[PDB]
RNA sequence: UGAGGGAAAGGUGAAAAGAACCCCGGGAGGGGAGUGAAAUAGAGCCUGAAACCGUGGGCUUACAAGCAGUCACGGCCCCGAGGGGUUGUGGCGUGCCUAUUGAAGCAUGAGCCGGCGACUCACGGUCGUGGGCGAGCUUAAGCCGUUGAGGCGGAGGCG
RNA sequence: GGUGGAGCCUGGGAGUGAGGGCGCGAGCGAUAACGUCCGCGUCCGAGCGCGGGAACAACCGAGACCGCCAGCUAAGGCCCC
RNA sequence: GGGGAUGACCCCAGGCGGUAGGGGAGCGUUCCCGAUGCCGAUGAAGGCCGACCCGCGAGGGCGGCUGGAGGUAAGGGAAGU
C-alpha cells in the first residue's frame, strides 16, 4: 500500500490579527499555516498550506530592548555598502516589512520557500483587500 | 627490434614525456614484452609411468 | 602579459549556447514595380534595369 | 470494509478483492492462508489491542515470485574499493479473499 | 598464442555506457566519465534506499500529528496513548487511517487519551 | 513524392554553409530562390546550385510540378577536411583544416 | 613593514626557449 | 652537410557485368535509367565500433545556485493493477587516479574516443601439491624407430 | 572460570619499518605552537561508510552482507528553517 | 552442529567495514586435443538494439535489425589473456 497523496486541493484563506501579538512566536506560527503543516494531508512537495493575512502588523510586540538594538542588515554588493537599520526605523518605515521578513527566514529555502512566502499577504493598519477571498479570521 | 639507440627528443623541458628509443615496447611498433621465444616443451615422463 | 588560456573545453552545450546570435536574416526584398520580379529595394532592379518608374541600365 | 493485517513484519490494509505482494510466505500457490487482524473498519470500527482475537483476514496466494533486480554497489575512492551485488527480494503474491470478521 | 584485446573491451565499455544513460553531457558520452558518474550514483542508491525509509517515517510522523492536533493532543500524547492502550498500529497506516479514514484515527485518539 | 540532390566533397566549411542552408528550410522553391540570390555568402553560391539540381530532379525525374515545390529538408554534413600546413613563427608549424561540406536540399510538393 | 631584508625565492625569468620539438 | 635516422599506406564483386542514354551543373557532385543475390558492394568501394558534426521527432527549460546524480511524488509522451522515455518540486550529496599523517581539495596525472601498453621465460634452488616406483628412484648425450609412435641408452645424479 | 577468527608447534607467502589526532603521565619549549620526544590507552590510518557536533580523518553515538513505504533506541534533540 | 550419511539438499545457530597484504572460487580473450566430427546462405564471426531469461558478479542465453563465410560443444591442455 503506498503513501496517499492529495490531488489537487483549493486553498484556504485565513486571516490573522497581528495587534499586539509577540513577533517572533507569531512568526513561526504563520510558516506551519504556509507549509500546510496543520493539515493531515501535508505533502513537502507542493504549495498545498493555506494563505495567511495579517493586518495590523505596525502593531506587533516585542520584548527586551529589541526596538532601539534588533538591526536588520542589507549589503549592496559595493564597499562600504552594508546598511543597518534598526526595528524602531523599519516600524517606522515599512512596518509590514518586520513581519515579512521574520517570516521569511523561518520557511523553508528553495523554489518552494519562495512561493510559499509569496502566499503570505501582510498589511499596516486593520484592514486588507482581500474581500474577494472572505479569510477566516484566525486566533493563534 | 630494428631501431636506432637515439633518444627521440631531450630528457627535459619538452612539454612531451620522457622516452628513450622507440623500440621501446612503450611505443607502437616498439618490442614486445615477455612474448614468447623459440621453446622446447618437452620432458622426460618416466619410463615406469609410460609402460 | 602572460598568455591567457582557456582553462576548461568549453561544452558542446556552452558553444551553441553562445552560437544564439549566429542567426542570419534574410534579405529584405521587394517587387519591382515594373518587371514584378522581386528585388533589394532602393536598388535600380537588376532584372528589367528600371528605377524610379523610367529604364536606367541596359541589362 | 477492510482490514489492517499484519504480515512479513509489516503491516498492510486490506479489502477483498485486493492483489499484495507482501514477504515470501511458505505455503503452496493456490493454498489458502489467514492473516493476524489489527482493526477493521468501515461499517463496524474494531480496535486490537493489539490483535483482534476473532478475526482472520483470509488469502489465497496467488503464488510466488522475485522482484526486479536492484543494484546495490559499493565504491570507496583513492582505495581501489568497489564491489557489485544483483539483488531480487523473494514475496508472494496473495489475493484477498475475504476479511473474516 | 597471441591474444589481443579482441573486442572485448568496447563490449565492457558498451555495458556502461548504456548504464549511463540520460546522464549529462560526457556522462552519457565518454566512457570513462560514465563510469565515474556511476560510482556517484552506485552510492548514492544504496544510501537512498537506507534513507527513504526515513524520508517516509518523517512524513507519516509529520501527518498523524497535524491529525492529533485537530483532536486536541499533540503528537508524542498521541504515541504514548496507543502505547498504553496496547495498539500496535504502524505509522504508514496510522497515517492512512488519518486521512482515508477520519473516523477511526478519531477513535484511535480516542483510546489514545484514555490510556492515561 | 520528394526529390532530393546532394553536392558531395564543397570545398567550403560546414559551419559556414549551414548558415545558408538554414535561411531557405522550408520555402516555397521560389522563395528559397529569391533568398538565395541576395544573399551575400560565398555559401549563397552553392545551395542555390544544389536546390537548382533538386527541382531539375523532381520536375523531370519524379513528376512533381515546379510550382507546388518547396524545400522539405534541408543540411550539410561534413565531409574529409583538407589538412594543410601553416608555418608558425620560431620554427613551429600548426595545422590548417581546410574544410568540407556534404550539402542536401530535399524538395516536396505543397498539397493545393 | 618587514626590516629582516626578504631575499627573492625565485630567479626573475628568463632564459631560452625549448624550440623546437620537429 | 655527413656518418646517419626513417615512416605511412592491404580488402568492390562470383564475375567489371566498373553504370550506355537522359536530366540539373563550367565542372565536382547528384537525380533517373541500366548491372548485380546485394550498390549505405559505386570505385572517396567488405565489415563499418567510438569520439566528433548534423537533420527530424518526444519530454523539458528564461526568479534559477550546480561533482550534475540518487530516492520520492506529480505532469506529459510512448508501448500494451505493468513498463519505458522525460523532468517540476522535494530530500540527500565534497569527481577519478595517484600520492600522503591527512585531498573536493587551490597537491600529481588525464581534451575526448579507438587501438598498443607492464610480474615472463630458462637453468638451478626451496616449500607445497598430483601421481609413478620405493632401499631405492632416475637417466644425459646419443642410438633405433616414427615422420605429430615411441623405444633403447645406467655414463651419471640423488638416496 | 573462560571453546575464542582463542592459544601453542612446524613450515609457505607477505606487507610495515614517513604515522597522525585526542585523554592521561613526564621531559623538551615559554605551565607557546594544528610545536617537539617518550610512556599508557584510544581512534583515524584502512571505518573521507552511517547519527550527532552549523559545516569538519581521528570530540559524542555506533563497527555498514543484501532487501522492506515495519518497530525500539544512542549521542543529540522536541518554537520555525 | 543436527538430519540426508562424505555436497543429495533441508533444518538450527553464529560470522561476514576494510588500505598494504595472505588465501579461495570463478568469468572472459587467443591458440591445441576433442574434430574426416558438429553448427552454418532456411545466414559464421563481427556490429546495433532489448524494458526478456539465467547468474551475487565477471558473464552467459534468447529475440529483432545488420553482416555475408565462417564458427566451433561437453571434458581437458597451453598463453603475447
Ligand atoms: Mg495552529
Ligand atoms: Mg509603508
Ligand atoms: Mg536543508
Ligand atoms: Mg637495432
Ligand atoms: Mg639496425
Ligand atoms: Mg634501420
Ligand atoms: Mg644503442
Ligand atoms: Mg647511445
Ligand atoms: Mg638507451
Ligand atoms: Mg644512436
Ligand atoms: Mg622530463
Ligand atoms: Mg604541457
Ligand atoms: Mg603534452
Ligand atoms: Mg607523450
Ligand atoms: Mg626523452
Ligand atoms: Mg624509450
Ligand atoms: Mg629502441
Ligand atoms: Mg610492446
Ligand atoms: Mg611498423
Ligand atoms: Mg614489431
Ligand atoms: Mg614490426
Ligand atoms: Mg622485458
Ligand atoms: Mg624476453
Ligand atoms: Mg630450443
Ligand atoms: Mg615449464
Ligand atoms: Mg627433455
Ligand atoms: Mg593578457
Ligand atoms: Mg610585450
Ligand atoms: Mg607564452
Ligand atoms: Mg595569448
Ligand atoms: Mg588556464
Ligand atoms: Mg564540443
Ligand atoms: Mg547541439
Ligand atoms: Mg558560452
Ligand atoms: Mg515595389
Ligand atoms: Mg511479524
Ligand atoms: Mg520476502
Ligand atoms: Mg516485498
Ligand atoms: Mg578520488
Ligand atoms: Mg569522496
Ligand atoms: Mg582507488
Ligand atoms: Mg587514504
Ligand atoms: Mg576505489
Ligand atoms: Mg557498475
Ligand atoms: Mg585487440
Ligand atoms: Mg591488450
Ligand atoms: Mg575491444
Ligand atoms: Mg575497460
Ligand atoms: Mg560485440
Ligand atoms: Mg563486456
Ligand atoms: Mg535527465
Ligand atoms: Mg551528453
Ligand atoms: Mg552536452
Ligand atoms: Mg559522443
Ligand atoms: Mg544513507
Ligand atoms: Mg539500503
Ligand atoms: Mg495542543
Ligand atoms: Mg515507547
Ligand atoms: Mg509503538
Ligand atoms: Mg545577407
Ligand atoms: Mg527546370
Ligand atoms: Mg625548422
Ligand atoms: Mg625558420
Ligand atoms: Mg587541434
Ligand atoms: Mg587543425
Ligand atoms: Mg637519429
Ligand atoms: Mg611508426
Ligand atoms: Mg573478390
Ligand atoms: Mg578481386
Ligand atoms: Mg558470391
Ligand atoms: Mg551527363
Ligand atoms: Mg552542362
Ligand atoms: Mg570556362
Ligand atoms: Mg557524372
Ligand atoms: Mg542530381
Ligand atoms: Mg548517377
Ligand atoms: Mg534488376
Ligand atoms: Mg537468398
Ligand atoms: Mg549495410
Ligand atoms: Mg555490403
Ligand atoms: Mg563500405
Ligand atoms: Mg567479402
Ligand atoms: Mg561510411
Ligand atoms: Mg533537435
Ligand atoms: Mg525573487
Ligand atoms: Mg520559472
Ligand atoms: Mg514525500
Ligand atoms: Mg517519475
Ligand atoms: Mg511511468
Ligand atoms: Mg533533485
Ligand atoms: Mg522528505
Ligand atoms: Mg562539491
Ligand atoms: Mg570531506
Ligand atoms: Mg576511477
Ligand atoms: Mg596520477
Ligand atoms: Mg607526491
Ligand atoms: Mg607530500
Ligand atoms: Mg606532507
Ligand atoms: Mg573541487
Ligand atoms: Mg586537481
Ligand atoms: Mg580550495
Ligand atoms: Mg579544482
Ligand atoms: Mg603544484
Ligand atoms: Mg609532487
Ligand atoms: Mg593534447
Ligand atoms: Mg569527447
Ligand atoms: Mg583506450
Ligand atoms: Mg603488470
Ligand atoms: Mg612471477
Ligand atoms: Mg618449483
Ligand atoms: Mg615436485
Ligand atoms: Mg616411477
Ligand atoms: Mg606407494
Ligand atoms: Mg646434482
Ligand atoms: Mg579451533
Ligand atoms: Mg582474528
Ligand atoms: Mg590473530
Ligand atoms: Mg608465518
Ligand atoms: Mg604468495
Ligand atoms: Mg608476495
Ligand atoms: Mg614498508
Ligand atoms: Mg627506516
Ligand atoms: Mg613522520
Ligand atoms: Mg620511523
Ligand atoms: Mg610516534
Ligand atoms: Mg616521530
Ligand atoms: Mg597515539
Ligand atoms: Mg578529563
Ligand atoms: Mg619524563
Ligand atoms: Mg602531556
Ligand atoms: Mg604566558
Ligand atoms: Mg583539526
Ligand atoms: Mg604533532
Ligand atoms: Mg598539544
Ligand atoms: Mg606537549
Ligand atoms: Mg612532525
Ligand atoms: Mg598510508
Ligand atoms: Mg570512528
Ligand atoms: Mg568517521
Ligand atoms: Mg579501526
Ligand atoms: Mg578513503
Ligand atoms: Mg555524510
Ligand atoms: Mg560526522
Ligand atoms: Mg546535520
Ligand atoms: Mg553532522
Ligand atoms: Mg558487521
Ligand atoms: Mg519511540
Ligand atoms: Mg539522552
Ligand atoms: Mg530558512
Ligand atoms: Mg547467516
Ligand atoms: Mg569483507
Ligand atoms: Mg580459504
Ligand atoms: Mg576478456
Ligand atoms: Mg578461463
Ligand atoms: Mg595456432
Ligand atoms: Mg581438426
Ligand atoms: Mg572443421
Ligand atoms: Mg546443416
Ligand atoms: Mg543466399
Ligand atoms: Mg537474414
Ligand atoms: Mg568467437
Ligand atoms: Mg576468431
Ligand atoms: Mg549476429
Ligand atoms: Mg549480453
Ligand atoms: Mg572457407
Ligand atoms: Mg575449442
Ligand atoms: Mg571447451
Ligand atoms: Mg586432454
Ligand atoms: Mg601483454
Ligand atoms: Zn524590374
Amino acid at each position: 500500500m503506498k503513501t496517499y497523496v492529495p490531488k489537487q486541493v483549493e486553498p484556504r484563506w485565513v486571516l490573522i490579527d497581528a495587534e499586539g501579538k509577540t513577533l517572533g512566536r507569531l512568526a513561526t506560527k504563520i510558516a506551519t499555516l504556509l507549509r500546510g503543516k496543520h493539515r493531515p494531508d501535508w505533502t513537502p512537495n507542493v504549495a498545498m498550506g493555506d494563505f495567511v493575512v495579517v493586518v495590523n502588523a505596525d502593531k506587533i510586540r516585542v520584548t527586551g530592548k529589541k526596538l532601539e538594538q534588533k538591526i536588520y542588515t542589507r549589503y549592496s554588493g559595493y564597499p562600504g555598502g552594508l546598511k543597518k537599520i534598526p526595528l524602531e526605523k523599519m516600524l517606522a518605515t515599512h512596518p509590514e516589512r518586520v513581519l515579512e521578513h521574520a517570516v521569511k527566514g523561518m520557511l523553508p529555502k528553495g523554489p518552494l520557500g519562495r512561493r510559499l512566502f509569496k502566499r503570505l499577504k501582510v498589511y499596516a493598519g486593520p484592514d486588507h483587500p482581500h474581500q474577494a477571498q472572505r479569510p477566516e479570521k484566525l486566533e493563534v | 627490434v630494428a631501431y636506432s639507440g637515439r633518444k627521440i627528443w631531450p630528457q627535459k623541458h619538452t612539454g612531451r614525456a620522457r622516452h628513450g628509443d622507440i623500440g621501446a615496447p612503450i611505443f607502437v611498433g616498439g618490442g614486445v614484452v615477455f612474448g614468447p621465444k623459440p621453446r622446447d616443451y618437452s620432458y622426460t615422463l618416466p619410463k615406469k609411468v609410460r609402460k | 602579459a602572460k598568455h591567457p588560456v582557456p582553462k576548461k573545453k568549453t561544452s558542446k552545450a556552452r558553444r551553441d549556447a553562445r552560437r544564439s546570435h549566429h542567426a542570419l536574416t534574410p534579405p529584405t526584398l521587394v517587387p519591382c514595380p515594373e518587371c514584378k520580379a522581386m528585388k533589394p529595394p532602393h536598388t535600380v532592379c537588376p532584372e528589367c534595369g528600371y528605377y524610379a518608374g523610367r529604364k536606367v541600365l541596359e541589362v | 470494509m477492510f482490514a489492517i493485517v499484519k504480515t512479513g513484519g509489516k503491516q498492510y490494509r486490506v479489502e477483498p478483492g485486493l492483489k499484495l505482494r507482501v514477504e515470501k510466505l511458505d505455503a503452496e500457490p493456490g493454498a489458502t492462508v489467514e492473516l493476524p487482524v489489527l482493526l477493521l473498519g468501515g461499517e463496524k470500527t474494531v480496535v486490537g489491542t493489539p490483535v483482534v482475537e476473532g478475526a482472520s483476514v483470509v488469502a489465497e496466494v496467488l503464488g510466488h515470485g522475485r522482484g526486479k533486480k536492484i543494484l546495490v554497489s559499493k565504491f570507496k575512492a583513492k582505495v581501489q574499493y568497489r564491489r557489485k551485488k544483483g539483488h531480487r527480494q523473494p514475496y508472494t503474491e496473495l489475493l484477498i479473499k475475504e476479511i473474516r470478521g | 598464442p597471441r591474444a589481443k584485446t579482441g573486442v572485448v573491451r568496447r563490449r565492457k565499455h558498451k555495458k556502461i555506457l548504456k548504464l549511463a544513460k540520460g546522464y549529462w553531457g560526457l556522462r552519457s558520452k565518454s566512457f570513462r566519465k560514465a563510469r565515474e558518474t556511476l560510482f556517484a550514483a552506485g552510492n548514492y542508491a544504496y544510501a537512498h534506499r537506507k534513507r527513504r525509509k526515513r524520508d517516509f517515517r518523517r512524513l507519516w510522523i509529520v501527518r498523524i500529528n497535524a491529525a492529533c492536533r485537530q483532536h486536541g493532543l499533540n503528537y508524542s500524547t498521541f504515541i504514548h496513548g496507543l502505547k498504553k492502550a496496547g495498539i500496535e498500529v504502524d505509522r504508514k497506516n496510522l497515517a492512512d487511517l488519518a486521512v482515508r479514514e477520519p473516523q477511526v484515527f478519531a477513535e484511535l485518539v480516542e483510546r489514545a487519551k484514555a490510556a492515561q | 513524392m520528394e526529390a532530393k540532390a546532394i553536392a558531395r566533397y564543397v570545398r567550403i566549411s560546414p559551419r559556414k554553409v549551414r548558415l545558408v542552408v538554414d535561411l531557405i528550410r522550408g520555402k516555397s522553391l521560389e522563395e528559397a530562390r529569391n533568398i538565395l540570390r541576395y544573399t551575400n555568402k560565398r555559401g549563397a553560391y552553392f545551395v542555390a546550385k544544389v536546390l537548382e539540381s533538386a527541382a531539375a530532379n523532381a520536375v523531370n525525374n519524379h513528376d512533381m510540378l515546379e510550382d507546388r515545390l518547396y524545400v522539405k529538408a534541408a543540411y550539410v554534413d561534413e565531409g574529409p577536411a583538407l589538412k594543410r600546413v601553416l608555418p608558425r613563427a620560431r620554427g613551429r608549424a600548426d595545422i590548417i583544416k581546410k574544410r568540407t561540406s556534404h550539402i542536401t536540399v530535399i524538395l516536396g510538393e505543397k498539397h493545393g | 613593514r618587514r626590516i629582516r631584508f626578504r631575499p627573492p625565492y625565485l630567479p626573475r625569468p628568463g632564459r631560452r626557449p625549448r624550440f623546437p620539438p620537429p
